[PDB]
RNA sequence: UUCUGUCUCGUGCCUGGUGUA
DNA sequence: AACCGCCAAGGGGATTACACCTTTTACACCAGGCACGAGACAG
C-alpha cells in the first residue's frame, strides 16, 4: 500500500452460531445462555441473543431479543412464535417428560407467562417493547413478527415460516441453560479454542468491503436523487464515486484502523501492520501471527494463559513478553485455518441418509 | 380617533387560535420550500387526505426555518411528509409560545428607494457611506452620490476626500467639458464639481448603515473606559458624579461618588460625560493630539486646556478625549 | 388554484395594497387576484411599479386565510389563498390614495415595520 | 409617594433625583412578598408605581434601575384587575415607555409583553395553554374535522389525527417478612455513635 | 436498543411528554392523564404490564375509535 | 484521592496528584489560598523547596 | 439491497403525480490484473517491485 | 524591578470586570478570522496585541521578543451568559441554597445551627458550604413572607418572600427548575433555567450570605461562576505551526466567535426568544467543550479531520498534562 | 539489531518545544531525558533540594514574569523602556519580578482561560 | 591622482503500531 | 368546655440507583493523518 508492505493479523473472535452457557457471577443472572448468531456466508452483522436465568417462586428464564428494549420471558417468546399451549412449548425444551428434576425448573417461567396465552397477545407484548410508542397495533405486532423472523437467530433461517425451527433452537438454548443450572453439563469456557474462529485476510477484507460497498450505493442513491427529482437523467458513471472503495480499502490497510475513516476513533486499530523485514524468521512469523482483541492493561490472566486447547494449534512459546503477553499468538508449524465451504452438499447427504428434518419429527 | 396600536392589541393570539409551530428547513431553501408547500397543499386539497395546515411563514430575518401553523402539531407533519428540504424538521417542531408569536411577524428597520442612505461592500469602496438620489424606472442601474478612491493612473506601476474638477484635466485622456458639466474616462458623469455615475446593485448594501450627523454635512460610540470619572449629563440623575466600573457596548456601569449611595448604576453611554478637575494628570486618546499627555491647567465647560508634559505647550482639548525609526536606532541629527 | 402561487422564485414582488407575492410576469399577464376594481393595474407596468414594490420581507404561504391567526394579525383573512409578504415598504402615489378615499376604501399603510 | 415628590422637587432644582432610587431596594424587596401581593395591589401600589414610572418635569425618564425593576415587578403582579389598570393609569404609564424613544430595547420588550398580557383579558383572550378545558379541545377537534427487505423494517408512529376520544377499557407474607427483617436488624452489631471511618460527613 | 419510555406525547393535543402513567397494581388498572389537556384513559393491567403497555392500549383504543 | 484530597493540605499539592482540575476549580470557587509551604508547591514554582 | 429511487413529487401540474422511479441491480463482477497506467493512460502490468519503489498501491481494478 | 519569591498564592474566580480590565483586546474579539491577508486582524483571534506571532518579531503591547513577552490575555464578550462546566455542580449548590426570585439564603444567618457552622468553620469555606447546604435540603419555602421587614416609620422572622422553591435538575449541560407546589395557578411548573436567569439570581445574593455559602466576595463572588466574558488565551498558550496550521483552542474559539456574532446579531435584528434559545444551546455547548471535551453524554466536539479537540481540561487531564507531564 | 551507536544520546541546550519550551523528546529531535516524577521523589528522599530545583527549573525552562503585588496577576512588562503596568490595578508601579518555570507561567495562563485567578501573592 | 569582499543557528504536530530495560 | 385516641405530617433516617475517576517508569523506531464540495465576481 503506497509502497509499504502490510500484513493483516488474524483476529480471533467467538465462534458464531453456537450456544455458550456462562455464569456472570457479578450480575442479576445465575446463568446466561449466550448465542451470537450469523446468517450464513451471506454477509450482514451478527446478531446475538441471551437466554438467562435470574439469580434470586424463583429461577425465571428471560430472553434478551435484538432490538427489544427489555428482557422478555422465554415462554412469551414461544407463544409469540405460535406455540400457545404449555405442553407444546415444553415439548421444544424438555425432550424427555420423564424428568421431574428438569420440569420443576421451568414452572417459574410458565407461571410468569400465565397471563398471556394467544399468539397475538405475546406478539403485542414484544412489539410494545420494540417499536416506538406511537406505533399502531397492526404495525407493532407485525414488527414483533419481523424481529422474531428476521432478527432473532438469523442462522436458523429468516424465511416466511422458520418459526418452528426457531422454536426448536430457542428451546435447545433453554434446555442447555437448564442442563447448566442443574449442573448436568459443565459451563462453557471462553478460552477453549473450539469456541473460537480466526478472521484472516479474507473475512477481514470482506468486513470492510461490505461497508464500503454499501456506502458506494448510498452515494449513487443521493446523486441519482439529485438528478431524478429534477426530472433529468442521472448518469451512473458519474454517480459511482470510485474512490470510496479504493480509498476505503487502502485507508484501513494503510493505518490499520479497521473501519470508516469518518469514525476512526471507534474502530479497531493495528489490524494491519508494517511487515517486519529485519530477518527472514521475523517476516515468516509476522505472516503467521494471531491477535486476541482483548483490551490491554486488563488484569485478567485467563485470556493470556496458555490454555490446553492451544496444543499443536498455537505455538506455546512464541508470545511477546511485554504487555501483550499471551494476547498475541503465533500459529504452530502445521496449523491450518479453514477457508470455509458451503454446507449444502453435506445437508443434501444428510437428508438422503436417515435424518429426520427438524420440521417433520414428532 | 382610536390609535393604531390599541386597535392592534385586539388581534393577539390566544389558546383558542391555531398554534404557530417551528419547523426546520435547509438554509436559503425556506422560501422555495414554503412555496412548494403551497403546491402540495393545492394538489391535496381536493383529494381524500387534504393537508391540515393553515399557513407557512418563512421570515427573511431568520435563516434556518419556516413555521407551519396548524391546530394540532401532527397536522404540520402530514404536510411536511416527503418534502425534502423539510426532512430535517420532520421529527420535531417547537410551538412558539402564545406570547412569542406576535414577534414572529416582527419587522425591524429592501430599503431601495430614493433619498435614502446606503453603504458599499465590495470593490475599492470598502465600508463607504453614500446616498441614493434617483432610481431608473427600468431598475437596471441606480444613481448614487459617492467619492472616488482611484489614483487616476499615477500611483500604480487612499482615504476619502472631496473630488475637484481642475487638477484632473491635465493628466490626459478623453476629457469633454461644457462648462459646469464634465465627462471623462468612460462616461464619468459630473456636474458642478460632483460625480453622479451609477452603481451596481450587488456591490451596495442598503441595511445596517444608520447614518451619523457627519454624513448630513458631506452631501456616536463613546471613548469610555473603566476608571474614568464621569458626570451624568442627561436624564433623571443629572449632575451625579461617579466612576466607571464596566463598559458593555453602549451600557456603562458606574459607582456613584456619594457617601449616601454605594450601589452600582447602569446608564446608556449617551447620558454620561467625562469630567476633570484642575491638577488631574491625563492622556489625550483621540483627535488632533492623540497620544500626548499632560496636566490639566484649566477646565472650561466647552473644553479642558492642558499643558503637555514633555513638549511643554498649552493644548486645548475636548473632555470627551482624555515607524520611521525603532528604539535604539542610530540617527544623525546635525551633519 | 395554483395560478396564484409564484411560478418561479426569481423576480418576485409583493402587491402593495394586499401584499400578495407573485412574479413580475404573473402580475403583468394575469393581474393581482385580490385587488383589481380599485387599482386597475392589469395591462400595463407603469401602474404596476407605481403601486407594487419588490422590497418586502419574509413570505407567508397562506393556505387557509379564512381560518388562521397569522392571517388575522396580517389583515389578509378576507383574501384568496396565496403567498403573501410579511411586510412591504412604500406608499401609494398621491393620486390613487385620493381616488381610493373617494371610492370609500381607506388606504392603510402596509409598512408594518418598527423603525430602529 | 413622598420619595417621588421629593425627586420632582430635586429635578426642578436640576439636582440628581436620588430619593426614588435610594428607596427602590426596600420597595422591591417587599413587593415580592407573595403573602402581601393582594394587600399591595388593593392598597394602591399601582398608583404609586404609576407615579414612579411617570416622566419627571423635564420629561426625562426615571432611573434605568427603576424601570427595570418596576417593569419586572409588574410582570410578577398579575392579579391586577381591569378597573385597577383603568383607575391607576399604570397602563398609560407603561404604553408611554413602550412608545418612548429613549427607552432601552429590553425595557421595550418588557413593556410590550406587559401590554399584551394586560390587554388580552380586555378581549377575553388568554395565553395559558393549560387553561383551556378538555371539552373545549374535544369540541374544537370536531369543529375542525374535514369532510422487499432482508431485515426487519422499523415501523414509524401513527400520524393519524385522533378526533374521537375512546371509552375506557374498564399480607400474611409481608407480616412474617417484616418480622424476619426486624430479627435481622436486631441481630446487627450496631454502635450508639456512628464513627466516621474515613472522615466523610465529619460533624462540625 | 435502549431504555424504555415513561412519558408520552398526548395523542390528542400532541404536547410532548405531557402524559404520565399511574399504575394501580391493587385494582389491576392503569390510568393515563394528559397534564396539559387533562385527557384520560384507563385499562386493565397485569403484573407484566409496563407504562408502555398502557400507552399502547390508549393508542389502540384511539386507533379503533377513529374509524 | 478520596483520602488525601480531603486532607486540609494546599490546593497545589492536591492538584499535583489525582483530580487535578476540579480541585483547582473548587479552590477558585471557594477563594482558597495556598500557603506555599510544601515540597510540591515550591517545586511548581522555581523555588528552593524546604 | 438493489437501488429503488422514486422522484419527489413536485406537484407542478397541480395534481398528485406518480413520480418516476429508478432501479439498478449490480450483477457480475470482473477483476483485472494489477495495472499501472502512466499519467497519459498507457496500460502496463505493475510489478510489485515497481510498486514498492514508486510508492504505488498494488491493486486491481474492480 | 525587584526579584521576589511566591510566599503565597490565592485562587479566585475571575470577575468579568477584572477580565475586561486586564484584557488587551479592547472591545473584545469579534472576527473568527486570523489574517485579513498578509497581516493579522487587530480584533481577530491572531490579534498582535495578544503576544508576538512570528519569530524575531515584536509584541505590540510590550515590545518583547518571542522568547520574552508572556502572552497577553484577550476576551470575548458573550452575547448571552452561559454556564461554566466545572462550576456547574457548584452553581447548582449555591442556586439550591438561595431562594429563587429573591436570592435570600433559605436558612437565616441568625439561625442557631448556622451560627454553629460559622463558629466551627473559620478558614474552611469548602466545608462550610457543605454543611449549610445540608441545612438547605428540606427547605421548600422561603419562610417569613408574612411580615414587612422595613417598618416604614410605623424574635425576628426570616423575612423571606414566601415563594415555594423549585427543585433544580440537570440534563447534561442544561438546568431545569421543577415546582411540585406552585404559588399561583398561572405559574408554569417546569422552566429551562437560562444562565441569564441564574446570573440575575446570583447578582442579588448579599455579600454576607455568600460568605455563609463559603465564598468570599473578595475572591469568588458567585455570579462570576457564570461565563459572561470569555477569557481568550494568548498565542503562547495556543501557538500555530508553519510548514499556518492552527491549534485546537483557536478552532474552538473560531466557533465561539462565529456563534457569538450570529447570536448578538439575532438579538439586534430582534429574532424570537426561541431562535435565541436554540442558538444559546450551541454557544453553551462550545464554551463548555472548550474547557471540558470529555463531558458525559453530549457529542464530543470534533474537527472534520475526524478527531476530537483537546480542551483546556485535557491539557491538564493528568499524565502528560501540564502538572504531571510538565511541572 | 540493538547496537549501542543507535542508542547513545547526549544533550546540552538543544532545541525546545514550541508550546511548553522544554527540551524536546526523542533522540533524533536532539531531545533531553525526562526527569520524571519518580526521580523528583528520589531527590526529595535525598534532601538534595538545590539539585532538584536546578533540574526542574534552571536546567529545563528558566523564565521570568512580572506580577502585580496588589493582585498577583501577571503584569505587562516593557523592558525596553522599563515601564511596567498591571492592567486592572492601573498602578504602573509596585510590580515585582518572580522566577518561575515556563510551564508554570503556561499553567497560570491556562487557568485564567478557565476564569481562575492563580493570584501570585508574593507580598 | 579608479574599488568591492560583508554570510551566520533554521526546526512540524497528533494518533496508532512494533520494540528495549 | 376536658381528655383519650386516631389521623396526618415532619423530618430525620435508611436503603437503592446512577455518575465519576483512576489504572508503572523511561527509551528507540516506523508509518499516516493533516477537509472538501461548489458559487459568485473581474481583464
Ligand atoms: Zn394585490
Ligand atoms: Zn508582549
Ligand atoms: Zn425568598
Ligand atoms: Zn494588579
Amino acid at each position: 500500500i503506497n509502497g509499504s508492505e502490510k500484513v493483516l493479523i488474524a483476529q480471533e473472535k467467538m465462534a458464531t452460531n453456537t450456544v455458550y452457557v456462562f455464569a456472570k457471577k457479578d450480575s442479576k443472572y445465575a446463568y446466561t445462555g449466550e448465542c451470537r448468531s450469523c446468517l450464513e456466508n451471506s454477509s450482514r452483522p451478527t446478531s446475538t441473543i441471551w437466554v438467562s436465568m435470574l439469580a434470586r417462586i424463583g429461577q425465571r428464564i428471560v430472553a434478551t431479543l435484538p432490538y427489544i428494549k427489555q428482557e422478555v420471558p422465554i415462554i412469551i417468546v414461544f407463544r409469540a412464535l405460535g406455540f400457545v399451549s404449555d405442553r407444546d412449548i415444553l415439548e421444544h425444551i424438555i425432550y424427555d417428560f420423564e424428568d421431574p428434576e428438569m420440569m420443576e425448573m421451568v414452572k417459574p417461567s410458565l407461571d410468569e407467562a400465565f397471563v398471556i396465552q394467544e399468539q397475538n397477545v405475546a406478539l403485542n407484548f414484544i412489539g410494545s417493547r420494540g417499536a416506538k410508542p406511537g406505533v399502531t397495533k397492526e404495525k407493532r405486532i407485525k414488527y414483533a413478527k419481523e424481529v422474531l423472523q428476521k432478527e432473532m437467530l438469523p442462522h436458523v433461517g429468516v424465511s416466511d415460516f422458520c418459526e418452528t425451527k426457531k422454536a426448536y433452537f430457542l428451546g435447545y438454548m433453554v434446555h442447555r441453560l437448564l442442563l447448566a443450572a442443574l449442573g448436568r453439563r459443565e459451563l462453557d469456557d471462553r478460552d477453549h479454542y473450539g469456541n473460537k474462529r480466526l478472521d484472516l485476510a479474507g473475512p477481514l477484507l470482506a468486513f470492510l468491503f461490505r461497508g464500503m460497498f454499501k456506502n458506494l450505493l448510498k452515494e449513487v442513491r443521493i446523486y441519482a436523487q439529485k438528478f431524478i427529482d429534477r426530472g433529468k437523467d442521472f448518469n451512473l458513471e458519474l454517480a459511482i464515486k470510485t474512490r470510496i472503495i479504493s480509498d476505503g480499502l487502502k485507508y484501513s490497510l494503510a493505518t490499520g484502523n479497521w473501519g470508516d475513516q469518518k469514525k476512526a476513533h471507534q474502530a479497531r486499530a493495528g489490524v494491519s501492520q508494517v511487515l517486519n523485514r529485519l530477518t527472514f524468521a521475523s517476516t515468516l512469523s509476522h505472516l503467521r501471527r494471531l491477535n486476541s482483541p482483548i483490551g490491554r492493561d486488563g488484569k485478567l490472566a485467563k485470556p493470556r494463559q496458555l490454555h490446553n486447547t492451544l496444543w499443536g494449534m498455537v505455538c506455546p512459546a512464541e508470545t511477546p513478553e511485554g504487555h501483550a503477553v499471551g494476547l498475541v499468538k503465533n500459529l504452530a508449524l502445521m496449523a491450518y485455518i479453514s477457508v470455509g465451504s458451503q454446507p449444502s452438499p453435506i445437508l443434501e447427504f444428510l437428508e438422503e441418509w436417515s435424518m429426520e428434518n427438524l420440521e417433520e419429527i414428532s | 380617533e382610536l390609535s393604531d396600536d390599541i386597535t392592534q392589541q385586539q388581534l393577539l393570539p390566544g389558546v383558542k387560535d391555531p398554534n404557530l409551530w417551528t419547523v426546520k428547513c435547509k438554509i436559503g431553501e425556506e422560501r422555495a420550500t414554503a412555496i412548494s408547500l403551497m403546491r402540495k397543499f393545492i394538489a391535496y386539497q381536493f383529494t381524500d387526505t387534504p393537508l391540515q395546515i393553515k399557513s407557512v411563514v418563512a421570515p427573511e430575518h431568520v435563516k434556518g426555518y419556516i413555521y407551519v401553523e396548524a391546530y394540532k402539531q401532527t397536522h404540520v407533519k402530514q404536510a411536511i411528509e416527503g418534502v425534502g428540504n423539510l426532512r430535517l424538521g420532520y421529527w420535531n417542531q417547537q410551538m412558539v409560545p402564545i406570547k412569542e408569536m406576535t414577534d414572529v411577524l416582527k419587522v425591524v428597520k429592501a430599503n431601495l428607494k430614493p433619498k435614502s442612505w446606503v453603504r458599499l461592500k465590495r470593490g475599492i469602496y470598502k465600508d463607504d457611506i453614500a446616498q441614493v438620489d434617483y432610481v431608473e424606472p427600468s431598475q437596471n442601474t441606480i444613481s448614487l452620490k459617492m467619492i472616488p478612491r482611484i489614483d487616476y493612473d499615477r500611483i500604480k506601476a487612499p482615504p476619502q476626500r472631496l473630488f475637484d474638477a481642475e487638477k484632473i484635466r491635465s493628466l490626459g485622456g478623453d476629457v469633454a467639458s461644457d462648462g459646469d458639466f464634465l465627462i471623462f474616462e468612460g462616461n464619468r458623469y459630473s456636474r458642478k464639481g460632483f460625480l453622479f455615475k451609477s452603481f451596481a446593485m450587488s456591490a451596495v448594501i442598503t441595511e445596517g448603515v444608520k447614518p451619523t450627523l457627519s454624513e448630513l454635512e458631506k452631501f456616536r460610540e463613546h471613548n469610555f473606559q473603566p476608571g474614568d470619572n464621569v458626570e451624568v449629563c442627561e436624564g433623571e440623575l443629572i449632575n451625579l458624579q461617579g466612576k466607571i466600573l464596566s463598559v458593555d457596548g453602549n451600557k456603562i456601569t458606574i459607582m456613584p461618588k456619594h457617601e449616601d449611595l454605594k450601589d452600582m448604576l447602569e446608564f446608556p453611554a449617551q447620558e454620561l460625560r467625562k469630567y476633570f478637575k484642575m491638577g488631574d494628570h491625563v492622556k489625550v486618546i483621540a483627535g488632533r493630539f492623540e497620544g500626548d499627555t499632560g496636566l490639566i491647567v484649566r477646565v472650561e465647560e466647552n473644553f479642558v486646556i492642558l499643558f503637555s508634559d514633555l513638549t511643554m505647550h498649552e493644548l486645548k482639548v475636548l473632555p470627551r478625549d482624555l515607524g520611521q525609526h525603532e528604539w535604539g536606532e542610530l540617527v544623525q541629527l546635525d551633519p | 388554484a395554483l395560478e396564484t402561487v409564484p411560478k418561479d422564485l426569481r423576480h418576485l414582488r409583493a402587491c402593495l395594497l394586499c401584499s400578495l407575492v407573485k412574479t413580475i410576469d404573473q402580475f403583468e399577464y394575469d393581474g393581482c387576484d385580490n385587488c383589481d376594481a380599485y387599482l386597475q393595474m392589469k395591462g400595463n407596468r407603469e401602474m404596476v411599479y407605481d403601486c407594487t414594490s419588490s422590497s418586502f420581507d419574509g413570505i407567508i404561504a397562506m393556505m387557509s386565510p379564512e381560518d388562521s391567526w397569522v392571517s388575522k394579525w396580517q389583515r389578509v383573512s378576507n383574501f384568496k389563498p396565496g403567498v403573501y409578504a410579511v411586510s412591504v415598504t412604500g406608499r401609494l402615489p398621491q393620486g390613487i390614495v385620493r381616488e381610493l378615499k373617494s371610492r370609500g376604501v381607506a388606504y392603510k399603510s402596509r409598512d408594518t415595520a418598527i423603525k430602529t | 409617594n413622598e420619595a417621588a415628590e421629593e425627586d420632582r422637587q430635586l429635578n426642578n432644582q436640576k439636582k440628581p433625583a436620588l430619593k426614588k432610587l435610594t428607596l427602590l431596594p426596600a420597595v422591591v424587596m417587599h413587593l415580592k412578598k407573595q403573602d402581601l401581593k393582594e394587600t399591595f395591589i388593593d392598597s394602591g401600589v399601582m398608583s404609586a408605581i404609576k407615579e414612579w414610572l411617570s416622566p419627571l418635569p423635564d420629561r426625562s425618564l426615571p432611573a434605568l434601575k427603576i424601570r427595570e425593576e418596576l417593569l419586572k415587578i409588574l410582570q410578577e403582579l398579575p392579579s391586577v384587575s381591569q378597573e385597577t389598570l383603568k383607575h391607576s393609569g399604570i397602563g398609560r404609564a407603561v404604553m408611554y415607555l413602550y412608545k418612548h424613544p429613549k427607552e432601552s430595547r429590553s425595557n421595550k420588550d418588557m413593556a410590550g409583553k406587559l401590554i399584551n398580557e394586560w390587554s388580552r383579558p380586555i378581549f377575553g383572550l388568554t395565553s395559558n395553554y393549560k387553561g383551556m378545558t378538555r371539552e373545549e379541545r374535544e369540541q374544537r377537534d370536531l369543529e375542525q374535522m374535514p369532510q422487499f427487505c432482508a431485515r426487519a423494517r422499523v415501523p414509524m408512529p401513527s400520524n393519524k389525527d385522533y378526533v374521537v376520544r375512546p371509552k375506557w377499557n374498564v399480607s400474611r407474607l409481608d407480616k412474617q417478612m417484616r418480622k424476619f427483617t426486624d430479627i435481622r436488624k436486631k441481630s446487627r452489631s450496631a454502635h450508639a455513635v456512628k464513627i466516621s471511618i474515613e472522615g466523610n460527613k465529619m460533624p462540625l | 436498543t435502549g431504555t424504555l419510555e415513561t412519558q408520552f406525547t398526548c395523542p390528542f393535543c400532541n404536547h410532548e411528554k405531557s402524559c404520565d402513567v399511574k399504575m394501580d397494581r391493587a385494582r389491576n388498572t392503569g390510568v393515563i392523564s394528559c397534564t396539559v389537556c387533562l385527557e384520560e384513559f384507563q385499562t386493565p393491567i397485569t403484573y407484566l404490564s409496563e407504562p408502555v403497555d398502557v400507552y399502547s392500549d390508549w393508542i389502540d383504543a384511539c386507533e379503533a375509535a377513529n374509524q | 484521592r478520596h483520602g488525601v484530597n480531603r486532607q486540609d493540605t494546599g490546593p497545589l499539592m492536591k492538584c499535583s496528584f489525582e483530580e487535578t482540575v476540579d480541585v483547582l476549580m473548587e479552590a477558585a470557587a471557594h477563594g482558597e489560598s495556598d500557603p506555599m509551604k510544601g515540597v510540591s508547591e515550591n517545586i511548581m514554582l522555581g523555588q528552593l523547596a524546604p | 439491497p438493489p437501488i429503488d429511487l422514486q422522484a419527489e413529487a413536485q406537484h407542478a401540474s397541480g395534481e398528485v403525480e406518480e413520480p418516476p422511479r429508478y432501479l439498478l441491480k449490480f450483477e457480475q463482477i470482473y477483476l483485472s490484473k494489477p495495472t499501472h497506467w502512466e499519467r497519459d493512460g498507457a496500460p502496463s502490468p505493475m510489478m510489485p517491485n515497481e510498486a514498492r519503489l514508486r510508492n504505488l498501491t498494488y491493486s486491481a481494478p474492480l | 524591578c525587584p526579584l521576589r519569591t511566591i510566599k503565597r498564592v490565592q485562587f479566585g474566580v475571575l470577575s468579568p470586570d477584572e477580565l475586561k480590565r486586564m484584557s488587551v483586546t479592547e472591545g473584545g474579539i469579534k472576527y473568527p478570522e486570523t489574517t485579513e491577508g498578509g497581516r493579522p486582524k487587530l480584533g481577530g483571534l491572531m490579534d498582535p496585541r495578544q503576544g508576538v506571532i512570528e519569530r524575531t518579531g515584536r509584541c505590540q503591547t510590550c515590545a518583547g521578543n518571542m522568547t520574552e513577552c508572556p502572552g497577553h490575555f484577550g476576551h470575548i464578550e458573550l452575547a448571552k451568559p452561559v454556564f461554566h462546566v466545572g462550576f456547574l455542580v457548584k452553581t447548582m449548590k449555591v442556586l439550591r441554597c438561595v431562594c429563587f426570585f429573591c436570592s435570600k439564603l433559605l436558612v437565616d444567618s441568625n439561625n442557631p445551627k448556622i451560627k454553629d457552622i460559622l463558629a466551627k468553620s473559620k478558614g474552611q469555606p469548602k466545608k462550610r458550604l457543605t454543611h449549610v447546604y445540608d441545612l438547605c435540603k428540606g427547605k421548600n419555602i422561603c419562610e417569613g413572607g408574612e411580615e414587612m421587614d422595613n417598618k416604614f416609620g410605623v424574635e425576628k422572622g426570616h423575612g423571606g418572600c414566601g415563594r415555594y422553591q423549585p427543585r433544580i435538575r440537570r440534563s447534561g449541560l442544561e438546568l431545569y427548575a421543577e415546582w411540585k407546589h406552585v404559588n399561583e395557578d398561572s405559574q408554569e411548573k417546569k422552566i429551562l433555567l437560562s444562565p441569564e436567569r441564574v446570573h440575575e439570581i446570583f447578582k442579588r445574593i448579599s455579600d454576607e450570605e455568600c460568605f455563609v455559602l463559603g465564598m468570599e466576595p473578595r475572591y469568588a463572588r458567585p455570579e462570576w461562576m457564570i461565563v459572561t466574558v470569555l477569557p481568550v488565551p494568548p498565542l503562547s498558550v495556543r501557538p500555530a505551526v508553519v510548514m499556518r496550521n492552527q491549534d485546537d483552542l483557536t478552532h474552538k474559539l473560531a466557533d465561539i466567535v462565529k456563534i457569538n456574532n450570529q447570536l448578538r446579531r439575532n438579538e439586534q435584528n430582534g429574532a424570537a426568544a426561541h431562535v435565541i434559545a436554540e442558538d444559546v444551546k450551541l454557544l453553551q455547548f462550545h464554551v463548555a467543550t472548550m474547557v471540558d471535551n470529555e463531558l458525559p453524554g453530549l457529542p464530543r466536539a470534533m474537527q472534520k479531520s475526524g478527531r476530537p479537540l483537546k480542551s483546556l481540561k485535557q491539557r491538564l487531564k493528568g499524565k502528560e498534562g501540564r502538572v504531571r507531564g510538565n511541572l | 539489531k540493538h547496537m549501542v551507536d543507535d542508542k547513545i544520546h547526549s544533550r546540552a541546550r538543544g532545541p525546545i518545544q514550541i508550546l511548553n519550551r522544554q527540551p524536546m523528546e526523542g533522540r533524533s529531535r536532539d531531545g533531553g531525558l525526562r526527569f520524571g516524577e519518580m526521580e523528583r521523589d528520589c531527590q526529595i528522599a535525598h534532601g538534595a533540594a538545590q539539585f532538584l530545583r536546578e533540574r526542574l527549573f534552571e536546567a529545563s525552562d528558566p523564565y521570568q514574569v512580572h506580577v502585580c503585588n496588589l493582585c498577583g496577576i501577571m503584569a505587562i512588562a516593557n523592558t525596553r523602556t522599563h515601564t511596567y503596568e498591571c492592567r486592572g490595578c492601573r498602578n504602573k508601579t509596585q510590580i515585582s519580578l518572580v522566577r518561575m518555570p515556563y510551564a508554570c507561567k503556561l499553567l497560570f495562563q491556562e487557568l485564567m482561560s478557565m476564569s481562575i485567578a492563580p493570584r501570585m501573592m508574593s507580598v
